[PDB]
RNA sequence: AUCGAGAGGA
């Protein structure tokens, strides 16, 4: 009766940008990156590489609510680096490792098979 | 004192038939005793069935 | 195992096989709301159920 | 619709 449908958790409502963009004013050189229509998936993963960087000092995820489809990343870097500079420098070395280990499993598959 | 009939609302039922409230039907009886008693006064009558 | 962060949860966790039962007594035959509906006949208040 | 009854819920 009031059931959201499915689709909502994953599919972007007209006029709903996926990413926005907003200053932390409590301390400098501190973002907030809201995402729409993601969950922990993404999440935890841009942490946890974003936790990997040397010149970023805070990195944190949160969904707010549950019933809500939407992700908070807050990431402070030190002030010769940029949030936007780290988001963007984690998401390439993900994707980077991610390809990597899809040819290396191509290639354990391809063995295996063989024999 | 007769009660308006907001206080007794008679209301249309699923039957045609108008449904009266307990106390029009109280009412009613209260009338017709009242009218039989009148009438056993216009013309004399014994005291018996007067009481 | 945490299914947000795939970690270890510190404490074990009791689990196994239980028999649920699923009673009538469901929401969507309870949700109700009212703004300005029918009214009784003799006194015109909102009616009840 | 009214009245009554019954079974239930917290």
């Amino acid at each position: 009766m009031n059931a959201p449908p499915a689709f909502e958790s994953f599919l972007l409502f007209e006029g709903e940008k996926k990413i926005t963009i907003n200053k932390d004013t409590k301390v400098p050189n501190a973002c907030l990156f809201t995402i729409n229509k993601e969950d922990h998936t993404l999440g935890n993963i841009i942490k946890s590489q974003l936790l990997k960087d040397p010149q970023v000092l805070f990195a944190g995820y949160k969904v707010p609510h549950p019933l809500e489809h939407k992700i908070i990343i807050r990431v402070q870097t030190t002030p010769d680096y940029s949030p936007q500079e780290a988001f963007t420098n984690a998401i390439t070395d993900l994707i980077s490792e991610l390809s990597l280990l899809e040819e290396r499993f191509r290639v354990a598959i391809k063995d295996k098979q063989e024999g | 004192p007769v009660p308006p009939l907001s206080v007794r609302p008679a209301v249309v039922m699923q039957g045609s038939a108008r449904n009266q409230d307990d106390l029009t039907h109280k009412l009613a009886d209260i009338v017709k005793i009242n009218n039989q008693l009148r009438r056993n006064e216009q013309n004399g009558a014994a005291a018996h069935v007067i009481a | 195992y945490n299914g947000f962060t795939g970690r270890k949860i510190t404490s074990q966790i009791f689990i196994g096989p239980t028999y649920y039962q699923r009673l009538k007594h469901m929401v969507d035959d309870k949700i109700h709301s009212r703004a300005r509906g029918p009214i009784q006949i003799l006194n015109r208040q909102p009616m009840e159920g």
